């Protein structure tokens, strides 16, 4: 199937530059143009420009002329966006999105790369179990979870059982603590009857701090 | 103009 | 540039209802060489990337359900969803690509459903966290509707203030509910001064507040 795999989240300081990547697979990268679009919050999209992967030339929005630079490496079928002179206003998710030709819509979008521009240094989270107990049971069901506390910047990703457990999961939006660090929780509801035979592990990734934690969550 | 830039770029 | 304006900012409907949303461009988006309006619509579900629904103002992208239809001309465009499904909750964006590409601000489509009271759970701090000097107590409100809910933390029946934070999820794409997590954070020293840790929950589906609690160290 078609895929556009973008590189992971990054934290960068004001004034620095950043380069991110977008790898095309399941199709030949030459057959489609590649756009880059910023999403600063959920109700905002802004176009940066478009790359012709065949030639390697680009056309830029006037807003991003001299701020963004698009390139391509065809041997690895990978496109790149470099942003320079970064300010706090450049923090956003950046999407790559393919376009067949002039009259087409942006028919497939990558998963986005989150860039945070900040003077604050990275901090990795502590991961603590939220253990099921008699006060986290509701009629044959038990809730359990992980608390991912004190990190910077966003995002933290959480999976359960390496992605084998998705039903009944709620991974909450992070809260910003007064310290300027984030905290989030991720919970799941499961049968109380099988707490002794099933294993529940939350897999927490925080790329900017190199945190990769697997925490087993057992009844207290 | 920009519309024409896009026409040329996508040719 | 060409400015795109969407209305309304958000709307909420029950599954099965028809919805219309508006996209207005500041000038024509008609491309003369092919006589197409270079106008696209995208659907962006929570936590996902945008998906292309419509291009040329009215042509449905392959795989897009028939219930999504784009219409309009000149500067006035419309997206109609003929029979809204629970999974259609999303922000819908319009996009002109005649000139330097610009997007509308989005219409957020939310789903209405029957009242559902939360299932409430409380979690003491982990022993691992306690060893480090801090105690976080978590109250979970699962799968409720509507989204308004209130949590009050009580410590041996004393109402707490200033020491908790909460957040609510996006709406669920299958059952149209929300969930909420609240964390009460105390120093370990303060945590061990008290016995009963309670979260008291008020919500439309409850006729009286529900309290879930534990006794510390038991």
């Amino acid at each position: 199937e078609v895929q556009l795999q973008q590189s992971g989240p990054v934290l960068v300081k004001p004034g620095a530059s950043v380069r991110m990547s977008c790898k095309a697979s399941g199709y030949t990268i030459t057959d489609y143009y590649l756009n880059w679009v910023k999403q600063s919050h959920g109700k905002s999209l802004e176009w940066l420009g478009v790359l012709n992967p065949y030639s390697g030339g680009s056309l830029y929005s006037q807003t991003f002329k001299g701020k963004a630079t698009l390139t391509v490496d065809r041997s690895s079928s990978t496109a790149y966006l470099e942003l320079n002179s970064l300010t706090s206003e450049d923090s956003a998710v950046y999407y790559c999105a393919r376009q067949l030709g002039r009259g087409n819509g942006l028919d497939y979008w990558g998963q986005g790369t989150s860039v945070t521009v900040s003077s604050v240094s990275t901090k990795g989270p502590s991961v603590f179990p939220l253990a099921p107990s008699s006060k986290s049971t509701s009629g044959g069901t038990a809730a359990l979870g992980c608390l991912v506390k004190d990190y910077f910047p966003e995002p933290v990703t959480v999976s359960w059982n390496s992605g084998a457990l998705t039903s009944g999961v709620h991974t909450f939006p992070a809260v910003l603590q007064s310290s300027g660090l984030y905290s989030l929780s991720s919970v799941v509801t499961v049968p109380s009857s099988s707490l002794g035979t099933q294993t529940y592990i939350c897999n927490v990734n925080h790329k900017p701090s190199n945190t990769k934690v697997d925490k087993r969550v057992e009844p207290k | 103009d920009f519309q024409d830039e896009l026409d040329e770029f996508f040719k | 540039n060409i400015m795109m304006t969407q209305s309304p900012s958000s709307l909420a409907v029950s599954a099965g209802e028809k919805v219309t949303m508006s996209c207005k461009s500041s000038q024509s988006v008609l491309h003369s060489s092919d006589q197409k309006n270079y106008l696209a619509w995208y659907q962006q579900k929570p936590g996902q990337s945008p998906k292309l629904l419509i291009y040329w103002a009215s042509t449905r992208e392959s795989g897009v359900p028939d219930r999504f239809t784009g219409s309009g001309s000149g500067t006035d465009f419309t997206l109609t969803i003929s029979s809204v499904q629970a999974e259609d909750l999303a922000v819908y964006f319009c996009h002109q690509y005649l000139s330097s590409y610009t997007f509308g601000g989005g219409t957020k489509l939310e789903i209405k459903r029957t009242v559902a009271a939360p299932s409430v759970f409380i979690f003491p701090p982990s022993d691992e966290q306690l060893k480090s000097g801090t105690a976080s107590v978590v109250c979970l409100l699962n799968n409720f509707y509507p989204r308004e809910a209130k949590v009050q933390w009580k410590v041996d029946n004393a109402l707490q203030s200033g020491n908790s934070q909460e957040s609510v999820t996006e709406q669920d794409s299958k059952d149209s509910t929300y969930s909420l997590s609240s964390t009460l954070t105390l120093s370990k020293a303060d945590y061990e001064k008290h016995k009963v840790y309670a979260c008291e929950v008020t919500h439309q589906g409850l006729s009286s507040p529900v309290t879930k609690s534990f006794n510390r160290g038991e």
